């Protein structure tokens, strides 16, 4: 028994996507089947339900845009999403529901949908230069889509490194910082290079961080 | 016509096993019904509660059962939900009335009253005025159930839990559905 | 519209203590229609309790549920390390038919640790491009609650900064936070003193780090 989801990706405002949920063990057409979504960093939100007898119900925020359905032959559940807005960005779970006989007891792994209207763009890398323990870092600014990977000295330096979660700026581009603390006596003797890699844009930067 | 023997019974049926009483060869009069103050719901479809007493029908049926407050809106034409789909289905051209009143004083009990049950699982929607009372184990997965409850193998009937403190949407409501049938009239007001 | 308000927003305990999470409904509901879920970072929710009190398949006995009406409770007896997670409550009886609470984070307790505060001016490379980003760093503190106040020529700045926080560190259980103040190059060169002032439980008084543009 398992629920496997697919079809997520990056789409523009006003565009359309279709999520699919191949079931195994469960028979989709005999169950209450739901979609629930989670926007990045936020709570769970119920999207839609299809009853084994064919009845369908929808959250207010998606009524008229989203359409749940199924194919008994493929044993799969679908979610057709039209007129997508930025706020529809989320991880989408299909899940089986048992109501008072068991609540939502099985959930698929989730599929990510991003609604953006931003174009692929490699990051700008700027040093955060140090002025007991010193701190130094890299500002990896104005990239899209996610993710960037950041390492220090090609992976030779891991102790003390904090790579912060990316934040979505008002421009629709992401930005994140990577910092590391070191002995301030190492500032004169050891070289600190942050290694930024953004696969969607095939950008690889190596920025050396020196005291100003 | 013995309306009181329907509205004033001591216990009601569970919705999945709703009760049907035939009413025939008697005088109707819907005055003590409509002009009662104790009815939370009294909606008519296809007729008119005003000019109800001065008409005739070949036969009338009174179906009675108990449901949750929030489900009374499903006892109407063209409704969907667990009750309309798997328990009691009104037809789309319904000609009759739906009467509902809160029975929290009668059907709630401190500690929970679980005597009233509804069908939660069913492969297909009921047809109008279908009564399904099977208690066959419901196969949600791929392996046969062989009449044994287990994972993916559920008893299709589930209890309401009626406690006096629940909010009114969770409180029990006694419903009576009056269906008028003009197929030689024998029920007039 | 039915609303589930979970509390507290964050619970900090050490392994083997007793965890009590509450859920309060904006209206009275039957206990049959309430469930509790655990969710670990990166994963799908995991059902723990349904019908207020019934243990899902695979839910160990240290998890117990209770309550009725407006108030419901999840109890973890003898916390285990794998129990630090987000916990959600859910109702499935009232319109629209599925509602979740906002979440309670159950996090590891440790001793108070004041942050080390660092301030970074924009680099010349960035300024050349026409934007200045001033970064303030708070390192290895506990607990998570910290106020970072940006001050430009002693004018408190609101609405042009964004904060970002690491997950609790797996070795010392502390937090780290970056706050970024974004200006245009023109507005950045209009002022002299840039300061971030940090307030935290572990600091006897707010600590300020600052720099003067071009120094
Ligand atoms: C049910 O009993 C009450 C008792 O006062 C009575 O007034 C009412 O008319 C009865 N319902 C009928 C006759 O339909």
């Amino acid at each position: 028994v398992q629920l496997v989801e697919s079809g997520g990706g990056l789409i523009q405002p006003g565009g359309s996507l279709r999520l699919s949920c191949a079931a195994s063990g469960f028979i989709v057409s005999r169950n209450y089947m739901i979609w629930v979504r989670q926007a990045p960093g936020k709570g769970l939100e119920w999207v839609s339900v299809i009853y084994s007898g064919g009845s369908t119900f929808y959250a207010d925020s998606v009524k008229g845009r989203f359409t749940i359905s199924r194919d008994n032959s493929k044993n799969t559940l679908y979610l057709q999403m039209n007129s997508l807005r930025a706020e529809d960005t989320a991880v989408y779970y299909c899940a089986r529901d048992l109501e008072v006989a068991g609540a939502i007891d099985y959930w698929g792994q989730g599929t990510l949908v991003t609604v953006s209207s931003a174009s692929t763009k490699g990051p700008s890398v700027f040093p955060l230069a140090p002025s007991g323990t010193a701190a130094l870092g890299c500002l990896v600014k104005d990239y899209f889509p996610e993710p960037v990977t950041v390492s220090w000295n090609s992976g030779a330096l891991t102790s003390g490194v904090h790579t912060f979660p990316a934040v979505l700026q008002s421009s629709g581009l992401y930005s994140l910082s990577s910092v590391v603390t070191v002995p301030s006596s190492s500032l004169g003797t050891q070289t600190y290079i942050c290694n930024v890699n953004h696969k969607p844009s095939n950008t690889k930067v190596d920025k050396k961080v020196e005291p100003k | 016509c013995p309306f009181g023997e329907v509205f004033n019974a001591t216990r009601f049926a569970s919705v999945y096993a709703w009760n049907r009483k035939r009413i025939s060869n008697c005088v109707a009069d819907y005055s003590v019904l409509y002009n009662s103050a104790s009815f939370s719901t009294f909606k008519c479809y296809g007729v008119s509660p005003t000019k109800l007493n001065d008409l005739c029908f070949t036969n009338v049926y009174a179906d009675s059962f108990v449901i949750r407050g929030d489900e009374v809106r499903q006892i109407a034409p063209g409704q969907t939900g667990k009750i309309a789909d798997y328990n009691y289905k009104l037809p789309d051209d319904f000609t009759g009335c739906v009467i509902a009143w809160n029975s929290n004083n009668l059907d709630s009990k401190v500690g929970g009253n679980y005597n009233y049950r509804y069908r939660l699982f069913r492969k297909s929607n009921l047809k109008p005025f279908e009564r399904d009372i099977s208690t066959e184990i419901y196969q949600a997965g791929s392996k046969p159930c062989n009449g044994v409850e287990g994972f993916n193998c559920y008893f299709p009937l589930q209890s309401y839990g009626f406690q006096p403190t629940n909010g009114v949407g969770y409180q029990p409501y006694r419903v009576v559905v009056l269906s008028f049938e003009l197929l030689p009239a024998t029920v007039c007001g | 519209e039915i609303v589930l308000t979970q509390s507290p927003g964050t619970l900090s305990l050490s392994p083997g203590e007793r965890a009590t999470l509450s859920c309060r409904a904006s209206q009275s509901i039957s206990s049959s229609y309430l469930a509790w879920y655990q969710q670990k970072p990166g994963q799908a929710p995991r059902l723990l309790i349904y019908g207020a009190t019934s243990r899902a398949t695979g839910t160990p006995d240290r998890f117990s549920g209770s309550g009725s009406g407006t108030d419901f409770t999840l109890t973890i007896n003898r916390l285990e390390p794998e129990d630090f997670a987000v916990y959600y409550c859910q109702q499935y009886g009232s319109s629209p038919g599925y509602t979740f609470g906002q979440g309670t984070k159950l996090e590891i307790k440790r001793t108070v640790a004041a942050p080390s505060v660092f301030i970074f001016p924009p680099s010349d490379e960035q300024l050349k491009s026409g934007t200045a980003s001033v970064v303030c760093l708070l390192n290895n503190f506990y607990p998570r609650e910290a106020k970072v106040q940006w001050k430009v020529d002693n004018a408190l700045q609101s609405g042009n900064s964004q904060e970002s926080v690491t997950e609790q560190d797996s070795r010392d259980s502390t937090y780290s936070l970056g706050s970024t103040l974004t200006l245009s190059k023109a507005d950045y060169e209009k002022h002299k003193v840039y300061a971030c002032e940090v307030t935290h439980q572990g600091l006897s008084s707010p600590v300020t780090k600052s720099f003067n543009r071009g120094e």
